[PDB]
Parts: structure tokens; sequence; C-alpha cells
RNA sequence: GUGGAAGUCUGUUAGAGUUGGUGUCCUACAAUACCCUCUCGUGAUCUAUGUGUAGGGGUGAAAGGCCCAUCGAGUCCGGCA
RNA sequence: GUCGGGUGAGAACCCCGACGGCCUAAUGGAUAAGGGUUCCUCAGCACUGCUGAUCAGCUGAGGGUUAGCCGGUCCUAAGUCAUACCGCAACUCGACUAUGACGAAAUGGGAAACGGGUUAAUAUUCCCGUGCCACUAUGCAGUGAAAGUUGACGCCCUGGGGUCGAUCACGCUGGGCAUCGCCCAGUCGAACCGUCCAACUCCGUGGAAGCCGUAAUGGCAGGAAGCGGACGAACGGCGGCAUAGGGAAACGUGAUUCAACCUGGGGCCCAUGAAAAGACGAGCAUAGUGUCCGUACCGAGAACCGACACAGGUGUCCAUGGCGGCGAAAGCCAAGGCCUGUCGGGAGCAACCAACGUUAGGGAAUUCGGCAAGUUAGUCCCGUACCUUCGGAAGAAGGGAUGCCUGCUCCGGAACGGAGCAGGUCGCAGUGACUCGGAAGCUCGGACUGUCUAGUAACAACAUAGGUGACCGCAAAUCCGCAAGGACUCGUACGGUCACUGAAUCCUGCCCAGUGCAGGUAUCUGAACACCUCGUACAAGAGGACGAAGGACCUGUCAACGGCGGGGGUCUUAAGGUAGCGUAGUACCUUGCCGCAUCAGUAGCGGCUUGCAUGAAUGGAUUAACCAGAGCUUCACUGUCCCAACGUUGGGCCCGGUGAACUGUACAUUCCAGUGCGGAGUCUGGAGACACCCAGGGGGAAGCGAAGACCCUAUGGAGCUUUACUGCAGGCUGUCGCUGAGGACUCUCACUCCGGGAGGAGGACACCGAUAGCCGGGCA
RNA sequence: CGAGUGGCUUGCUACCUCGAUGUCGGUUCCCUCCAUCCUGCCCGUGCAGAAGCGGGCAAGGGUGAGGUUGUUCGCCUAUUA
RNA sequence: ACGACCGUAUAGUACGAGAGGAACUACGGUUGGUGGCCACUGGUGUACCGGUUGUUCGAGAGAGCACGUGCCGGGUAGCCA
């Protein structure tokens, strides 16, 4: 089975959600856990210094 | 190169592990205050899901129904008793000290209360050969003389479901079926049909470890395999 | 008996298989009663017809030759 | 005669797979398609949903296969001009 | 699709009718996910729609989803999270143990709803009628009340009960046809309340010594049949519901086969087939309460994923519509849906191309190869070789039959079930289409079913049962973690870990020198601490004594890595190739030699065989069965070939509409020669050459496409290996701390483990922290 | 032994292309060369004839079908001027 | 746009001890190539006519579908070898 389109298919599950604390459709409804904002797996927000270059 | 199989093994993901939750008991014989008065009777008999052998359903006195390493000749009906004073009929259990010498036991303890560590595996026994005031010397499965307080607990008999092993599985479908109840990773690929990244026998034109197969016993892991500190191989001699 | 398998897995596997398979289904002689209405009803588990008493036994027959030394020790 | 076993047979039942045609297509209907042919089809079977294992780590009946068109070490951003 | 017609400024494709077609597990009906308003109405055509459009999933504006009894909600599953505890330098990190919570919308468990009617769009939700459940209140009854039952369960075979559907018979109602007398539709009516009860189990009677019974197994003096009785089923029968409802009308009765549903019997397991909430147990009247969330629509060749109105991908239920037949098969046809797998018009419609039909005579001559195509085919009877693991081989092979019509026989309760008989009779052909094996032999490989390179490899590769070796007594062996801790393990040697070989059969020789592992070890070597000597008012430092693991040394071990020659009638370096097999999928010489077979055979098979460079679990030989595996031979077959022809459908060609891309330094009508960085349309010499356009097959532009994969170069990269260099985990071992009392010893008090506790085992060891030596491609 | 011609083989060289001039063999279809295998016209003969051998001119036309092998080459068979 | 071969007469002759065995010329035919043509033979011929299986239109009659003829039998014109 071709790993392109034809797997593309079966593609209807819901994973990624509206986030209740970002606003950003980013919280797995599945782990329960916020890849933008990290609601669900820390009270403090979800940042790094690498979104940005170093010196800035 | 990659973790090899056997380090895979211990990081206890679902592949390796055994379908606990599908095992009807933990196998342990009862507790008793003292006085041995404690006996219950036979009221079934079951199939044991990680052993492949039989086990046996007990009501005790004290209302207590606990399932129980079963000997050979149990059946519902029969009466069981556990202590110090019980008679000495098979599928009771006693310290080896009230044991007499020269019978077959089953379910031995490691340590006084432990609820049974050896000679539990289908058609299996352990023998008790010598007593005394300090040990209990008994002689295990595997031919070993084991030195044991005689405050052990044991059960007289052998292990029901003997012979199971004289039966070929004859197809791979009847293997895959028994390995499913157990906590192990099969079918096997051998290390030698591998790649070099995978095993260390993996690599190769041809099929053939690299180097010798008997491996020193501080070999780390993930290179202990193959013949691990074989003090001889093959059957010559 | 091993007909079942046709012409496959070879000679000592399913001359075995029927060995075992033809004692184990042979009529079998109840401990508690004394009729030979004993059958295997799973793995080790043996049961009589005639006055049910349900049994551990070997794992294709009702008594092992170790289980027999038992009764004399 | 009865009985109805089997990783048993035939079988485009459903369903799974993918041998040949090196056919059609090859700015495609399609970033793996179409047709005919062909294999399996009560079992180590096929399948939905839920669920677990995460990057020198998984997973692997082992082909260096697979881990979201990405694999002899995923992807994203950063180190980095 | 076509002919008429409707609307409109405009109609091939928007709508009506007729005629003609397409879809039958779907192109129909109901839905899960997912989409998110795509649903309905009105108004529109700038956008989207493979052409057009008055149409629309498009544009704009409005409207639309109604629940005690359908889902959610509640329960618990694999498993997840939170808090506590502990770890970590630390945490948004981390395992265990407690507690708590979360975790199933088709498709787990589960209190209760049916029928009719209604809208443009909802509907077990609204309306009408009827029914039902739970909680609470009032009243009567009741003291019972928690034991138990249920929820609640695997795979295979099978009996009985039984509804719908389908079919048959006959009657009634309506329709169709019009030489007959046939053919089609209908003939209805729920939840619920009540009642009936087969099977299973049990009781009494009875008293079988051979009877009873089954599809089959089976049953019995431990009490068979028979007889009587208790308990006891359907989504089933029956009555009510119902001078409810529905129908234009009639508004039937019986039967067979019987999905659903109910209830039994048997067989299998080295496999044992959830749990919890809840229900029952545990009466009745009346009344009150029953909130909250979901509900439109699509569900796909246009509403989902794939950038698209994408030929791909995507779960469940309808598996009982008719004929057909073994059939959920083909073919044909209903119901229902559609003409939107959405551009048309024209030319006997050329060449050429895609699919495909038929080809005389020959019959594999084609070709690497029978690739492709063809042959055979269903069912019944007869008959069936070598070989074989006795199963198989086998549908071997080969031979015969096959329709229709008339009258019958047999099996069975019967079928609109099956098996036969006699006679008549038509065709070239009776499995008349459709469906539907070509067959046989030799050799190689892997035993077999199974697995695999999603996307050029399906194989001989992997797996497998089977064979074997290794480690370990559980405070284990093996493995994960920095730690706290963890997998194996609800396990315990008939175990489970680590490896090798790879069914069966006959077998599996010799070698321990090297390397590996393991055991032993007088002596030798062997670190640090402590100790002794020298040195230093101390210290650095030098030296000694003691000596662990390890090494030297010795031994065991090849189903451990591997080895099995040259020379002579021993030497390297331990042995010197045994059974077997052999020009091999291993044989350079090589098309080896002989034979078979063919006109001719580098092929194939058999024999020989000094084997460039076969050989025993790096398994050897051999092998029935199996195989989209490799090679070869025969019969059959045939457009593969001799050698091509004609035809069919879709294109191609012309016309309307729509409308890209690749590619482009410039110039460019070239050809023959030459020259040039040695492979020129462009330089040189000649030749030829009026311009533009259509169709064609692709000679050239070293044609287009891609900063060559080959090769080398770079003090480039990466994956992999090891007795490369250097280090790092990990294991072993000594020492110090924890750590205590009296080169060997006892004890108990720390500490560790077992025990519910009492207490038991062990014990200054072990664990842990620090350090030293050895091993250490496991890793950098 | 000596002198040459060709540019089919092999070797040598490293001029051309590494921002690619698609491989061997086969096939199909076209043109050409002559160092002529057959055919025409001739010369010599150890030329009786017949059948040959050798040589000259000559490229108009012909030079085919098969068995083994991927083979080119080559071996083999029956036809053939 | 024609190449080549076989056969007959020549002739059992010339030549030759014999065995054997020509030629000029004139004829008939074959093969390969070439161009054209379809009265003849043959192929096609989903024009057409018949037979017949399954199913649907109630039967009959007459028809649709079974891949672009359901299958089988025959086959005109044309085009062809
Ligand atoms: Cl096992
Ligand atoms: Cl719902
Ligand atoms: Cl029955
Ligand atoms: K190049
Ligand atoms: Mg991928
Ligand atoms: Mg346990
Ligand atoms: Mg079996
Ligand atoms: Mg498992
Ligand atoms: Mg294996
Ligand atoms: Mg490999
Ligand atoms: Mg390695
Ligand atoms: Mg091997
Ligand atoms: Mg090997
Ligand atoms: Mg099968
Ligand atoms: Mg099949
Ligand atoms: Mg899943
Ligand atoms: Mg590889
Ligand atoms: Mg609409
Ligand atoms: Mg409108
Ligand atoms: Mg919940
Ligand atoms: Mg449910
Ligand atoms: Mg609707
Ligand atoms: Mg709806
Ligand atoms: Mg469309
Ligand atoms: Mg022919
Ligand atoms: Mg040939
Ligand atoms: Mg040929
Ligand atoms: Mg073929
Ligand atoms: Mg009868
Ligand atoms: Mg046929
Ligand atoms: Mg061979
Ligand atoms: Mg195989
Ligand atoms: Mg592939
Ligand atoms: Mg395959
Ligand atoms: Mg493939
Ligand atoms: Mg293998
Ligand atoms: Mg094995
Ligand atoms: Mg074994
Ligand atoms: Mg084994
Ligand atoms: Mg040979
Ligand atoms: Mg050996
Ligand atoms: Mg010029
Ligand atoms: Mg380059
Ligand atoms: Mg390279
Ligand atoms: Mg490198
Ligand atoms: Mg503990
Ligand atoms: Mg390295
Ligand atoms: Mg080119
Ligand atoms: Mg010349
Ligand atoms: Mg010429
Ligand atoms: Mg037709
Ligand atoms: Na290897
Ligand atoms: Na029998
Ligand atoms: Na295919
Ligand atoms: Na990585
Ligand atoms: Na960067
Ligand atoms: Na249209
Ligand atoms: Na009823
Ligand atoms: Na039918
Ligand atoms: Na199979
Ligand atoms: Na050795
Ligand atoms: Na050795
Ligand atoms: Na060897
Ligand atoms: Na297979
Ligand atoms: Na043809
Ligand atoms: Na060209
Ligand atoms: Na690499
Ligand atoms: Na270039
Ligand atoms: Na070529
Ligand atoms: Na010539
Ligand atoms: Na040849």
């Amino acid at each position: 089975t071709g790993a392109g389109t034809p797997s593309q298919g079966k593609k209807n599950t819901t994973t990624h959600t509206k986030c209740r604390r970002c606003g950003e459709k980013s919280y797995h409804t599945k782990k329960k856990v916020c890849s933008s904002c990290g609601f669900g797996k820390s009270a403090k927000r979800r940042d790094y210094e690498w979104q940005s270059k170093a010196g800035e | 190169g990659r973790r090899i199989q056997g380090q895979r093994r211990g990081r206890g993901t679902s592949t390796f592990r055994a379908p606990s939750h599908r095992y009807k008991a933990d196998l342990e014989h009862r507790k008793v205050e003292d006085g041995d008065v404690i006996a219950g009777t036979v009221v079934d008999i079951e199939h044991d899901p990680a052993r492949s052998a039989p086990v046996a359903a007990v009501e005790f006195e004290d209302g207590d129904r606990r399932l129980i390493l079963a000997p050979e000749g149990v059946g519902v009906g029969d009466e069981l008793q556990v202590g110090v004073d019980a008679e000495i009929a098979p599928g009771n259990t006693l310290p080896l000290a009230e044991i007499p010498e020269g019978v077959p036991v089953c379910n031995v303890e490691s340590s006084p209360g432990d609820g049974g560590k050896f000679a539990r595996a289908s058609g299996v026994n352990a023998q008790l050969l010598t007593h005394d005031r300090n040990v209990a010397v008994v002689k295990l499965p595997s031919g070993e003389m084991k030195r044991l307080d005689p405050q052990c607990r044991a059960t007289i008999g052998v292990v029901g479901g003997g012979g199971r092993t004289d039966k070929p599985f004859v197809k791979a479908g009847n293997k895959h079926h028994k390995m499913k109840a157990r906590g192990t990773k099969w079918p096997n690929v051998r290390g030698v049909a591998m790649n070099a990244v995978d095993h260390p026998f993996g690599g190769g034109g041809r099929q053939h470890p690299g180097k010798p197969k008997s491996i020193s016993r501080n070999a780390p892991p993930g290179r202990k395999v193959g013949d691990i500190a074989s003090k001889r191989t093959g059957r010559g001699g | 008996r091993t007909g079942r398998f046709g012409p496959r897995y070879g000679l000592k596997i399913r001359v075995r298989v029927a060995d075992v398979e033809i004692k184990h289904k042979k009529k079998h002689k109840c401990p508690v009663c004394g009729f030979k209405k004993l059958k295997r009803a799973g793995t080790g588990i043996w049961m009589c017809g005639h006055c049910g008493y349900k049994i551990a036994g070997g794992c294709y027959q009702p008594e092992t030759v170790a289980g027999k030394a038992v009764m004399k020790a």
C-alpha cells in the first residue's frame, strides 16, 4: 500500500483541538496536553529561548 | 549500533510483559495463626493461565475462599489441611519438620512464610531427604541439594499436570497460543540472521557468528549474548 | 488421531500425538467410584461422567508415574 | 454406516494479499493510479475503535524494514551568518 | 441518451411526458468517524462547476435541529491523570506504593415507547392515541432483607422451539393483457397487559439384570421406560389493546422452508475465553417530579482524508426481493436510485495508437524463456501409474454420459427436495450463453501453513515445530533506570533467560596448537590503603614487606570461533577429510569424457569424477507432501512465428466552447566535405535553396529532463567493523567510611532479608558512598 | 629476411565530455566499402571430359532457415548458385 | 525492375580404355524481388439470415440484455493473399 495518497484516507481521528487556556488548536485531546502553551503539563506557560534567534 | 533485543526487554513495554490482568491467582500458602486447625474443602478445579497447569479452588473453615497450587490427585470434595498438625496426605501443607523424610513435596518455601517458591511447575516435585533440628535437606527438581529451615512450609505430593512436555507442539500456531499467555516475545529471529548494527553476531556475506560464542560473565549488556560463561560446550567428553 | 494432520509434520511428531492422545482418550477408572468413566476436561483436569468427581491428574493421563510413587511413600 | 477433525482442499462470499503482463498511465484520475492475470480466504486469520512503546530511542517472523509522501538514526526551531 | 413540450433575453446538458438505457453488498436504505450549515426557501450569475446554464454543494438574504423512556450522562476495560510519598542540582522530569478521579455516543455493561398524523426544512423529540420506567410524597400491605441469582462472556459441530421473508394451495379486492387464460399488486393492525410452554434440572410412583434414547455422543438397581407432579422460553402462539389506526377496496385461511429471537446436546485447549455499576431477591393505590448536553444535512466516482466537485483511501448494519444455480457466484429482472464515473457537433470515420473479434495451410519454426494468447472446464458413471512419512499421490491419466417432450418408479412427513426408468423427439453443437482444471515426466531449493524490502526484490531470504548447547535454586540467571525504582513475575528448572541448527529418515568422523569461555594453581607477575626503611623539625619523593581479581602455568571444552595440507614408504601448525555427496546455485581449465534426447542440444537428465576452491547442527546425505520459487522434456493448444488481412469500440482528422505545461544567448531553408579543444545549421569551399500552411513517423539539434550514481581528488560527511589510536559506561576484585563486642574464629547492637505480630535468617559481611587494579567496540 | 596498406581487434596516450553524448547482445529500417562467397566475362593448371584448384576484371543483384548459449564469436544440422 | 536456379531437347553425344560425362542454341518451370488486380480459391465481413441457452416483456407472436455479435452455423459487396 502506498504510504502517500492511499494512506491519507484513514485520517479521521481527532487529536489537536482548541485549547481552553491559550486558544490555539493545540490541545491534544488524547494526551490532554497543549503542545503550544503546555496546559495540562505545566502550570507555567510553555516557552523556550530557541523560539527566537540567540541574541534577540 | 542499536540496543539488542535483550535490552528492549528490560524496559517492560507491552510486547514483553505477561498478560497479568488475565491471570487468576498468586498461588501462596495460607497464613495460620497457629494450632493447624485450618482446613478447607476443594470446591472446584480450574486451569491456571499462568502455568498451563490445574489449580484448586478451596473454601476454608473461616470462610476464606482461595485458589491453591494443586498437587496431582486432588479432587472436588476432598478436605485439605494446613498447619503443624495437618495429617500427612497429598494436598496438605505443613513445615518440612512435620513431614516424614522420603516423601515427595511441592511448592516449598525459601524462608518460612514466604508462601512457597520451589517446585511449582507441571508434574515436578522436591524430595525431603534429611531432617534435623536446624536443617532440612531437600533435593530440588534441578537435582540440587538445598538446605532449608525445617520451618519452611511445603505441600505433600507432586504438582499436577505432569507429562505436559511429552507432547510436541507440532506447529507454530500451537506455540503461538501458549506464548500469548506468557511474558515473552516470540517468534525468535536468530542473531546471525540480523545486521551488524542489531546484534554482535549480525552481518557478514553468509551467516555465522563473528567471534566465538562463549562470552565472559563480565560482558556488559548489549554484548552478553551466545553461550554465557559456558563452562563447556558441545556434547563430546 | 493424527490423521487430521494429513501428510504434514513428519513421523515422530504425529506418531507421538496419536500415542499420547490414544492413551489420553482411553476409558479411565475413576478414583472415587470404580467405574471407567473418567474423561479429560482440560489440561490436567479429569472428571467422571458417572458421579461427577473432578480430579487433578497428569496433562494427558489421569495418573503419572510420579503421582503413583506418592501413594506409596 | 455414523461422526465431522484440519495453521486441509476448491472458491473474485465478505475480506486480506500483490505474481506476470515488464500492458494502460508516466506535465497521470493518482507524488505508487487503472485493467486482465494471480495468492490467501477457521486461522501464527482479517478488521474498527480505544490504548501502550519516542529518536542513538521505539518497533522489527530481520528487508537496515517501519516510527504521518521524511529513516544506515524522524520532525521542528535553535546553536547558525 | 432521443423526440416533443415548459420557463427564459439566452437552453445539447434547468424542469415535465414519452421512448431508450445504467446501478443489484450497490449507483439502493440506515449510520460511525470526520466535515460544519454544505440542510430548506426566496433572489441571483461577477466567482466556483473540465463546455453552457435559466441549474447548483456557487453568491446574497432569511429560515430550520423540540426527548423521563434514542444517544450522552452512570459503570468499569487496556490504560491515563491528579495529590501524597520518594528521587533528582532542579523541574513542566522519574519508577513504586497509597488515595482520588479519568478512560467505551456505530461496536463492552445498561431502568423505561409503541402506533398513527404533521413541516419547505425536525421528529421513538412536535400533535393525537396508548403504554412504560425511576425517584419522592400520601395511604393500605409488609417485617421480611441478605444469602443467593443476575449483570457475565472462548473456539468447532449439531438438535429442537420459532417470527419475518419467500414460495405453494384456495377465496376475496383492485390492476394488466387480449386468439389462449394467464400475469401483477393487495388482502393490514404496535409497544404493552394477560395467558400458554418446549429444553434443562428436580420430586413421587414404578422396578428394567437388557432395556431406554439420539443427528451424534449417550442413560440406568448409586434405580432405565412408562405414569403423575414442581420449577421453568421466545423479539413466539393465543386474548386484550382495537366500533385505536391505516386502506380506493378486500380488509383471507391453510401449508412448507424457516433470518431474527428462545432453548438444548456433543467436541477442543502445553490456548481457559473482562470488570464494575446496576437489576432480581422485595406488594399495591393515588399524586408529584424526571433538570442538563446532542438532534439540521452529507456520509462519498461532488459535503470525510488525499492542495481539486481527485478513477486513490475510509468502519458498521440491511447476507432472506424474483429467475437461476451448490452458492451472499455469473447472467437477466424488481423495489429503490440514476442518465453528474458530466463538454459537445461532423467525416464509412484515412495513416497511426488503445482495448478487442475472426483468420486458410503449417503448429513454437517466434523468443533469453510459449512472454502474450490459447486449450481444458460444470455434474454423473467407469477407471486411475511411479512414489509415499500410508495421511497422500488423485479431479493423476484415460473412457463414456449430459437437451426437450410424454408417462412413471424409488427415498422422504413433505418441499415449488433428491436419485432413477421407459418411450417419443430436434440441432453442427444439450455444463448450448453464463459459470467453468489443460495434462504428464525429469532436476534444483526450502520440509509444510506462515513472514518480508508501504513505493522496481515474494525468493532459495525470515519464521516455524523438531534437534542442540549455555546460564540460573528465586535475596537467582537475563535485562531497564542517574536515582527513587522497574520487566521477566499472579512466574519457580516439565521454569525462563541466552544462543546455534531448522519437519521426517539415515547420520553427525578427526583436531584443545591459536582464539574464546570455564576450572585449578607450588612458583612467578600483580594496584591502592594500612604497615616497615630512607628522606623532609613536617611534606613532596625513593625503596621494602604483604598480595585480591587478573595474567604466566596446568586442565576441561568444537551441536565454541574455527581447522582437516605439502612431502615420503614425517614437516608447518592441533589434526590431515571418515559416512556421504561431487563438473555442483560449490569445478578455473570447460561446450570436461561417455550415454540419453534432437536433423542438429555451451541447455537438461544419468554415469564417470584426481573436488582451481565438496563434506557432516559453519550440519552431511536424502526425502513423501506443499510452492505466483530456478532449469529441462512430452501430449494438447494456439496469429508467438511463416505473413499478414478484414472487422469492432474509444481516440486520432474537421467544427463550436474551454484552455495549460515543458522549453527559449542570439541568428537560423540546409546538404556534402574540410577545419576547429580531436563529435559544426552558424568557421572555410562547394552544392542546393521562391514563401507560408496541414498531417506523419521521430534521423539530427552530441534534443528535453537531473550541478554523474561509475572513477579520482578533498589533511569532506556518515553508518558499520576490529587484537587501529584514545577514552567512557558496565562486570569482577582489594581497600576506606557506614562499623560494633570477645591468618584463622565466636558473638550481637548497627545494617539487610523473611514474618501480620511475636519472632526467624543473616551480620559487621552484604547493600550504599569513595577509591585502586583487571576485563571492557556495550558506547563516544 | 625486407618494404608497406588498412583502422575491424588488442594495447598505448589522456586531446574532448564528469551542471551525464543512456550499456552489451538482439531486433527493425536505410545508405555505403571491396580485401569478391555466389552470379557475368576472363587467364593459368600438376587443364582429356566431368568435378576442381589458383589468379584477373567486377560491388548489378544475392548471400537464406534452424539446435545449444544473453552472448558477439563460435560449435553443430539440413537445405543452397 | 529485374536477380538466380532446376528440368527437357542437344545427348548417353563431344572427350575418354573405361568409369564417367559436357557445351552453343531453343524450350518448360521454380525461387527471390518488383508493380498492379479480385473472374477463380481463400480470409474477413459486431450488413444480413437461421439455430439455440439464461432472463425480462403473462403465454403465443414479436423483442431487449448476456461488451460493446450471448454462443453456434452460413455468408453478399468491399478490402485483401
Ligand atoms: Cl514453551
Ligand atoms: Cl445520538
Ligand atoms: Cl440433542
Ligand atoms: K562524463
Ligand atoms: Mg514514511
Ligand atoms: Mg504469584
Ligand atoms: Mg494440534
Ligand atoms: Mg505477549
Ligand atoms: Mg529463528
Ligand atoms: Mg539481511
Ligand atoms: Mg556491533
Ligand atoms: Mg546457515
Ligand atoms: Mg551458520
Ligand atoms: Mg486453508
Ligand atoms: Mg481458496
Ligand atoms: Mg490500534
Ligand atoms: Mg543489506
Ligand atoms: Mg440544496
Ligand atoms: Mg432557483
Ligand atoms: Mg467515566
Ligand atoms: Mg452500548
Ligand atoms: Mg430530513
Ligand atoms: Mg436527521
Ligand atoms: Mg465528479
Ligand atoms: Mg490459422
Ligand atoms: Mg526455437
Ligand atoms: Mg530464432
Ligand atoms: Mg502466461
Ligand atoms: Mg414415499
Ligand atoms: Mg464454453
Ligand atoms: Mg544445475
Ligand atoms: Mg517455503
Ligand atoms: Mg518493493
Ligand atoms: Mg510470493
Ligand atoms: Mg513485487
Ligand atoms: Mg531459513
Ligand atoms: Mg529450536
Ligand atoms: Mg523444546
Ligand atoms: Mg529448543
Ligand atoms: Mg553432468
Ligand atoms: Mg562436527
Ligand atoms: Mg556555406
Ligand atoms: Mg557534478
Ligand atoms: Mg562508490
Ligand atoms: Mg567518517
Ligand atoms: Mg521487603
Ligand atoms: Mg567506533
Ligand atoms: Mg542523445
Ligand atoms: Mg578488386
Ligand atoms: Mg550497390
Ligand atoms: Mg448486444
Ligand atoms: Na555474523
Ligand atoms: Na469411521
Ligand atoms: Na496486481
Ligand atoms: Na536521532
Ligand atoms: Na541552525
Ligand atoms: Na453537462
Ligand atoms: Na406473550
Ligand atoms: Na434464490
Ligand atoms: Na493457508
Ligand atoms: Na584449540
Ligand atoms: Na583451548
Ligand atoms: Na569445511
Ligand atoms: Na506461500
Ligand atoms: Na489477432
Ligand atoms: Na527527431
Ligand atoms: Na552512512
Ligand atoms: Na556537460
Ligand atoms: Na543494441
Ligand atoms: Na556485387
Ligand atoms: Na546459433
